[PDB]
């Protein structure tokens, strides 16, 4: 199956740009513009939402190029290709790390609000955003420089699978399983159904979106030349950045009320 | 009983309020406008001052 | 030179930061209640013309400030706007006394207040042992003051204290029902009410307050993080 | 309010000694402190300065790197440590209080002083060495400065001090027009930003002394000796 | 006897109302129809004085028009150097619940008070070099709403106990007491000559007092709700008011009746603060809707908006020099507009 295989690939590509891409793009830009127009009213979670929106907006903008295989136009340009690949990798790492760090910050806030008040200062929130960006830049540029000075490499791909899914997913699962333990006990004694199902949704979305790409990469690494699987897993990976604005930001009452305030006043 | 003092002092205050002289509202409005016209040039907020004289910027 | 003044301002700013680190670690509670209640006994039992009275106590290494507004006029329309942004309001009522309708009206006024629409209320139905004694004696019927009690029946979801007269359970749960109905029928989501039965002899009021405040800041953070 | 120094023992050339100041009666923590020396039978000279909180330290080039100034704020004590005493260092050392904020009056209080006996910058000049006078008449003292002390802020950082025979200097006027606390209204000051004059409306025998002018844009004038 | 006294009271009230009606032969709006408008008054935030840990409840300018004292509910007074944003002093208060502050005309003292029912005078200029409490005026049986200095020796305060008193700071006991309000006295304004002062109360009326005779000269009853703020017109012959009614009123003492009302149907929230401009042609007002509006005192048509505050604008004042307007809010920030 070649003709129908390409047809179904194009069908998946078109479905993505019709359904998910508008969500990703518009929701991310809307979150960013609202939380910037309300710079004075910005809370600590708003910093993380802004940073994650920036990362996901860049990632979805790049994904539109992979859509319909427009990447074939420029890959041969060495410097441009290297810059684009590094800028994509740093943004993927930043999205993963910001989700992971937001999970830990949510755990600290929900489970230790009255004891960890010394932490969770807006200064520390900005510092953590900067450090997360620096960590993503390091994770991208360190192996790149090492390989190129010494000489896609096996060890770099193993590092990517470790720092992109394994550790981030372990942290996210642990933190959200502890938040669920706190919420089930609190709700048992004295509306948190919405919180429980949102916490389920975020982790399920992360797992579903990021597992296929990393499994596909690990398959090669255990042994690109697998036409349709590559497209399907790439689309799955981009769906996470498309959906993050939905699940994380405007599915909750707080951001929706903030959006109403923005609409009425600006 | 106790309200008798309150009532008497209320009516006493009312006599003083009534016996006070009054002037027509037109003269009052004229006086206020006269003050505003006389001191308009001395109000930095009403008329912005040159940017060099602004002590703040 | 002005640089010395700038240095002085920086020193003052450092002191202000060191003070903010204490301001943000403290939970402020407002204690309200009619004089017939036992709020004085409650505040005295906190073994860690002047107007405001402040009591400080600590539970599990978190600091609480409990403000009792002693010497003011009967009306509280204006001075209560200052107590916006407090962690919770501790409302105390003498459940054994009936003055209960005035307490109901006062609680209705506090609950339906413009400036206290996000402030959760911790309701201490104080002097419950006196109510139990009153019911056991049967000298007076609660039905006369509240006609609804003639047809009220205790719910199945109740959590009766072991060794309790069924009539005492019915009366106490009816009185709790009055306040919880007032709370639920006029506001939702933004703030919650936490009824509690207590007596002056009790030593668990600090733990009650600590648990309710824990839940209150849990909900506050949950809202802050867009989870509700 | 009292500032009492300690030390002042004999030192051989090339030796070392530490002077100490004990502060009492005022909030030493929030006062910048200066060391001002006075060589025998001549004018003052500024030695060192340590700001409140020890955030800033300055020295004169005569001692830069040879002296060291430190303050023990919890014990309200100020120290000046000298490593190599020269014959030029022989002088009486005063400790001067100074607080900097809008409207303050720095250099207001001076210590008692101790005698240490041992075996470009602004030029401030007072051409008149002495001025015979009598009680009841007015007299004027003048000074000049290389730069114009009138800063862009509008303030003219010119200070006047009086040293009665056998006392430490006392602040008369700060910033060229403001009388210090406790100074009688008989004194006045003025200047064009580069030339300044100090005037006593009516003289009394208690006004006899040496008048110094200091710029704070820290050099002292040679001094003028009023005699009667 | 009670019925007869009530009859006499209503007779006197009718007489006063009829006299005020007779004196109303014109309206300020009718008279001011000819004067040119002020245009649109655009102001921008020249400074943002931040550092208060909680809601800012009050502020006051010094007579030098540079230093201003600011009070916050966390228990701090900070004297700012508005020209440079520097903090001159930071005074920790005994009572966290401070609702008013004042700056002495000479600049030597500041005062504050609140729910503790005590006015505390602080000595800014002392030999010890630190701000020290000089006197704690007690005697009010209710929270303290406002306090203003007549002089370094005398201070007049209003309290929620429906009374206003004049204190001698030296001896520390009330020189005279003013009574007659039937509700919490929420604001107090001192006449420029400092011979009369007007206080607004929750009973929806404003009274003109004589600080030396101790009796009210006349009363004004134009509002329908609590009067939250009051300010004298610079000439001293008129004063403006602000109330929960979401409107301002301008009364004249000589005419003894209201002259103009400032309100727009699109404003529904109460007014927290009021103050005229130096010439009196503008009437700034703070609102609960997080922004302040500038009203033309003569035309009575809104002439601008000062919208830079995240939360309630709780305090507001204009320099004696007239160069700037300060506006404190529950956001904990204090901004100078120009």
């Amino acid at each position: 199956s070649e003709h129908q295989q390409y047809v179904i690939g194009l069908f998946l590509s078109c479905l993505y740009t019709i359904f998910l891409f508008p969500i990703g793009f518009v929701g991310n830009i809307l979150i960013l513009v609202v939380n910037i127009s309300f710079r004075e009213k910005m809370t600590i979670p708003d910093l993380y939402f802004i940073n994650l929106a920036v990362a996901d907006l860049i990632l979805v903008a790049d994904s539109l190029i992979e859509v319909f295989n427009l990447h074939e136009r420029y890959y041969d340009i060495a410097v441009l290709c290297t810059f684009m690949s590094l800028f994509l990798q740093v943004n993927m790492y930043s999205s993963v790390f910001f989700l992971t760090w937001m999970s830990f910050d949510r755990y600290i806030a929900l489970a230790r609000a009255m004891r960890c008040s010394l932490f969770r200062t807006k200064h520390h929130a900005r510092l953590s955003c900067g450090l997360i960006w620096m960590a993503s830049v390091s994770a991208t540029l360190v192996p790149f420089t090492a390989v190129h000075l010494q000489h896609d490499v096996r060890e770099v791909q193993w590092l990517e699978v470790t720092l992109g899914f394994i550790v981030p997913f372990a942290i996210i699962g642990l933190c959200y399983s502890l938040i669920v333990r706190v919420l089930v006990r609190a709700h048992r004694h004295r509306r948190r159904q919405k919180a429980l199902r949102m916490i389920l949704a975020v982790v399920l979305v992360f797992f579903v979106c990021w597992l296929p790409e990393n499994v596909f990469i690990s398959v090669h690494l255990l042994q690109h030349a697998h036409p349709l699987t590559g497209h399907i897993v790439n689309l799955a990976a981009f769906s996470n950045s498309c959906l993050n604005p939905l699940i994380y930001s405007f599915l909750g009452e707080t951001f929706r009320d903030k959006l109403r305030l923005y609409i009425e006043q600006k | 009983t106790a309200s008798i003092a309150q009532a008497r002092k209320l009516v006493e205050q009312l006599k003083m309020e009534a016996n006070i002289d009054r002037i027509k509202v037109s003269k009052a409005a004229a006086d206020l406008m006269a003050y505003c016209e006389a001191h308009a040039k001395e109000d930095p907020l009403l008329t912005p001052v040159p940017a060099s004289e602004n002590p703040f910027r | 030179e002005d640089k010395a003044a700038v240095e002085r301002s920086k020193m003052i700013e450092k002191q202000l930061q060191k003070d903010k680190q204490v301001y943000r670690r403290t939970l402020r509670l407002l204690l309200l209640g009619a004089d017939n209640s036992g709020k004085s006994t409650i505040v005295k039992q906190m073994r860690i013309t002047s107007g405001i009275f402040e009591t400080k106590f600590q539970v599990d290494k978190v600091n609480f400030h409990m403000f009792d507004v002693g010497a003011q006029r009967d009306e509280r329309r204006k001075w209560i706007q200052c107590f916006n942004d407090v962690t919770a309001i501790i409302f105390v009522v003498d459940s054994s006394d009936n003055r209960l309708q005035e307490a109901l009206n006062d609680f209705d006024s506090i609950w339906n207040n413009r400036w206290l629409r996000t402030i959760s209320v911790i309701l201490f139905l104080n002097k419950q042992d006196l109510l139990a004694e009153k019911v056991l004696a049967g000298k007076s019927k609660i039905e006369d003051y509240f006609p609804e009690f003639a047809r009220y029946t205790t719910p199945e979801d109740a959590t009766p204290e072991p060794g309790e007269d069924p009539r005492v359970t019915r009366a106490k749960y009816f009185i709790r029902k009055e306040f919880v109905d007032i709370s639920t029928a006029s506001g939702d989501g933004r703030h919650i009410c936490y009824p509690h039965f207590t007596c002056a002899v009790d030593t668990e009021n600090a733990r009650r307050i600590f648990n309710d405040c824990k839940d209150i800041i849990l909900q506050m953070n949950l809202r802050e993080y867009n989870l509700v | 309010v009292q500032l009492v120094e300690s030390g002042g023992g004999l030192v051989q050339p090339g030796g070392s000694r530490k002077l100490s100041c004990s502060a009492s009666g005022f909030a030493f923590s929030s006062f910048g402190m200066h060391w001002v020396r006075q060589a025998p039978e001549k004018g003052l000279e500024w030695v060192a300065y340590i700001s409140s909180g020890s955030g800033t330290i300055y020295y004169a080039d005569t001692v830069k790197g040879r002296f060291t100034i430190s303050r023990d704020d919890p014990k309200n004590t100020l120290f000046l440590q000298m490593t190599s005493l020269r014959s030029e260092d022989t002088a009486m050392y005063y400790c001067v209080r100074s607080i900097y904020y809008y409207g303050s009056s720095p250099f207001d209080f001076w210590g008692q002083g101790t005698t240490l006996t041992v075996s470009s910058d602004i030029v401030m000049t007072q051409a008149t060495s002495s001025v015979p006078v009598t009680p009841g008449e007015s007299v004027s003292i003048s000074c000049r400065s290389s730069k114009s002390l009138l800063h862009s802020n509008g303030n003219t950082y010119l200070y006047w001090f009086l040293q009665r025979p056998g006392q430490s200097p006392q602040l008369l006027i700060y910033r060229m027009s403001n009388l210090a606390s406790g100074v009688p209204d008989r004194f006045s000051g003025s200047g064009s930003g580069t030339a300044f004059t100090l005037t006593i409306s009516r003289l009394e025998a208690e006004d006899v002394g040496v008048y110094y002018c200091m710029q704070h844009l820290l050099t002292f004038g040679a001094g003028t000796k009023l005699e009667l | 006897e009670l019925d007869q006294l009530r009859q006499e009271a209503e007779q006197l009230k009718n007489q006063i109302r009829d006299a005020r009606k007779a004196c109303a032969d014109a309206t300020l709006s009718q008279i001011t129809n000819n004067i040119d408008p002020v245009g649109r008054i655009q102001m921008r935030t020249r400074r943002t004085l931040r550092g208060h840990l909680a809601k800012i409840y009050a502020m006051h300018w010094g007579t030098d028009s540079r230093l201003l004292v600011s009070a916050s509910q966390d228990g701090k007074l900070i004297i700012w150097d508005s020209y440079t944003t520097n903090k001159v002093h930071a005074i920790p208060l005994r009572s966290s619940w401070v609702m008013t502050c004042a700056y002495a005309p000479s600049g030597n003292y500041v005062a504050c008070g609140g729910l503790d029912n005590i006015c505390s005078i602080y000595n800014l200029k002392t030999r010890e070099g630190n701000v020290r409490v000089s006197r704690e005026l007690a005697g009010h049986t209710g929270y303290l709403s406002c306090c203003r200095f007549l002089d370094d020796n005398q201070i007049v305060t209003s309290s929620g106990d429906t009374t206003c008193a004049l204190w001698d700071i030296e001896t520390g006991q009330q020189t005279t007491t003013f009574t007659g309000h039937t509700g919490d006295v929420m604001s107090l304004s001192l006449a420029p000559d400092t011979r009369l002062f007007v206080s607004g109360a929750c009973d929806a009326s404003a009274k003109l007092w004589d600080v030396r005779e101790g009796m009210c000269r006349q009363t004004f009853t134009g509002h329908e709700s609590d009067i939250n703020a009051i300010c004298f017109f610079p000439n001293g012959n008129a004063f403006a008011t602000g109330s929960d009614d979401a409107t301002c009123r301008l009364f004249d003492l000589r005419a003894d009746q209201e002259l103009m009302t400032y309100s727009h149907d699109n404003i529904i929230c109460g007014i927290t603060s009021v103050s005229f401009s130096k010439s009196g042609r503008l009437l700034l007002a703070g609102y609960d809707d997080f922004n302040c509006n500038v009203w033309d005192a003569l035309k009575a048509d809104r002439a601008g908006v000062l919208a830079g505050h995240d939360n309630r604008v709780s305090c507001l004042g204009v320099t004696d020099d007239g160069m700037a307007v300060a506006t404190g809010s529950w956001d904990s920030f204090l901004k100078i507009w120009n």
